[PDB]
């Protein structure tokens, strides 16, 4: 089974700063199968970046995404007051498909 | 594309079984694949299993191997998941995900349902 | 009329041990015949007999050229798609007739031969394909279907499906899901010298 460790546990950046997240993986996974989801409180998650490099349709260019092999990172340029949610990373390369712990971004 | 319509909340008792339906409209459902996710209150997401709509092949996790059954109906264009032997730990919100796949699939689950809450109680 | 007299096989086509699967159908050329169509007039209670351009009551009164008979097996109440000019699941990826046809579509509902009682996994049919077929074209390749922009290395995964699928005929499903041996038979009228003719002095 593939185990994903997401870091850091909690982020405390004031709005307008730069945000970084990491989704380290236990074993190598294909870069073509990895997704980043955003989860607002009491709402269904939505897909931000799929394929670890390509943004989804209708997404601002603030979210970039990068990394390959066993180290994947997400980068946000400027924190809009609506970018404070819980970010999950899911790999669906080989079964079973496992999510991440979740990273919380605060004010 | 419109977010898949999902059934309403359910309150069950331990021992019996429940069924959750996920209806898809607005896109070509004959190629897409549907995955099911469970989430408790304020906890991490959990994976249950996925199904191919066309072929009907199913895949589950090693924990839900002998409790969940996932099927689909092409004429009605729905995906059903039946969970049996409910326990106190099965109360949670269930989500249904599929990729927006028209002439070509979207290479990612960018369509998500609103979620259905099931509570396994005894009162 | 020609002086040829030998009978040619209409008993190695209708009376066969195993028909070919629909996704890879078998074609046979019939020539140099004293061809009589009266033998197949009874041949069990035909579920379908439509000839699309010539009255079946007058078939041993004409001389044809290059008769081609090809056969396969169909799931059940699905032989409705073998008529020309209509689409469907099996008329798009497996077998398609042209807009103008000159042949008959015999089919006779075999269940005492193609239904094991156990598990029957030797009758396949295509399910996934990029585009529709072309009249009288056979697709035989078994390659991993790719419903996306990501290349596939040869294994089944997300939107990386397999095109073929089995039928699993059972002697319980009734009539909707019950095997149907199907033979279609196309011939072109006199434009070239005749090779197949009916019985006449």
């Amino acid at each position: 089974e593939i185990v994903l460790t997401q870091s850091p546990g909690t982020l405390s950046l004031s709005p307008g700063e730069r945000a970084t997240l990491s989704c380290r993986a236990s074993q190598s996974v294909s870069s073509s199968y990895l997704a980043w989801y955003q989860q607002k409180p009491g709402q269904a998650p939505r897909l931000l970046i799929y394929g670890a490099s390509s943004r989804a349709t209708g997404i601002p260019d603030r979210f970039s995404g990068s990394g390959s092999g066993t180290d994947f990172t997400l980068t946000i340029s400027r924190l809009e007051p609506e970018d404070f949610a819980v970010y999950y990373c899911q790999q669906y390369g080989n079964s079973p498909w496992t999510f991440g712990q979740g990273t919380k971004v605060e004010i | 594309q419109m977010q898949l319509v999902q059934s309403g909340p359910e309150v069950k008792k331990p021992g019996t079984s429940v069924k959750v339906s996920c209806k898809a409209s607005g896109f070509r459902f004959s190629i897409s694949a549907v995955q099911w996710v469970r989430q408790a209150r304020g906890q991490r997401l959990e994976w249950i299993g996925w199904i191919v709509v066309g072929s009907g092949d199913t895949n589950y996790a090693q924990k839900f191997q002998e409790r969940v059954t996932i099927t689909r109906d092409m004429s009605t264009s729905t995906a059903y998941m039946e969970l049996s032997s409910l326990r106190f730990e099965d109360t949670a919100v269930y989500y249904c995900a599929a990729p927006y796949c028209g002439g070509d699939c979207s290479d990612g689950f960018d369509i998500w349902g609103q979620g259905t809450m099931v509570t396994v109680s005894s009162a | 009329f020609p002086n040829i007299t030998n009978l040619c096989p209409f008993d190695e086509v209708f009376n066969a041990t195993r028909f070919a699967s629909v996704y890879a159908w078998n074609r046979k050329r019939i020539s140099n015949c004293v061809a009589d169509y009266s033998v197949l007039y009874n041949l069990a209670p035909f579920f379908t007999f439509k000839c699309y351009g010539v009255s079946p009551t007058k078939l041993n009164d004409l001389c044809f050229t290059n008769v081609y008979a090809d056969s396969f097996v169909i799931r059940g109440d699905e032989v409705r798609q073998i008529a020309p000019g209509q689409t469907g699941n099996i008329a798009d990826y497996n077998y398609k007739l042209p807009d103008d046809f000159t042949g008959c579509v015999i089919a006779w509902n075999s269940n005492k031969l193609d239904s094991k009682v156990s598990g029957n996994y030797n009758y396949l049919y295509r399910l996934f394909r990029k585009s529709n077929l072309k009249p009288f074209e056979r697709d035989i390749s078994t390659e991993i279907y790719q419903a996306g922009n990501k290349p596939c290395n040869g294994v089944a995964g997300f939107n990386c499906y397999f095109p073929l699928r089995s039928y699993s005929f059972r002697p319980t499903y009734g009539v909707g899901h019950q095997p149907y041996r199907v033979v279609v038979l196309s011939f072109e009228l006199l434009h070239a010298p005749a090779t197949v003719c009916g019985p006449k002095k």
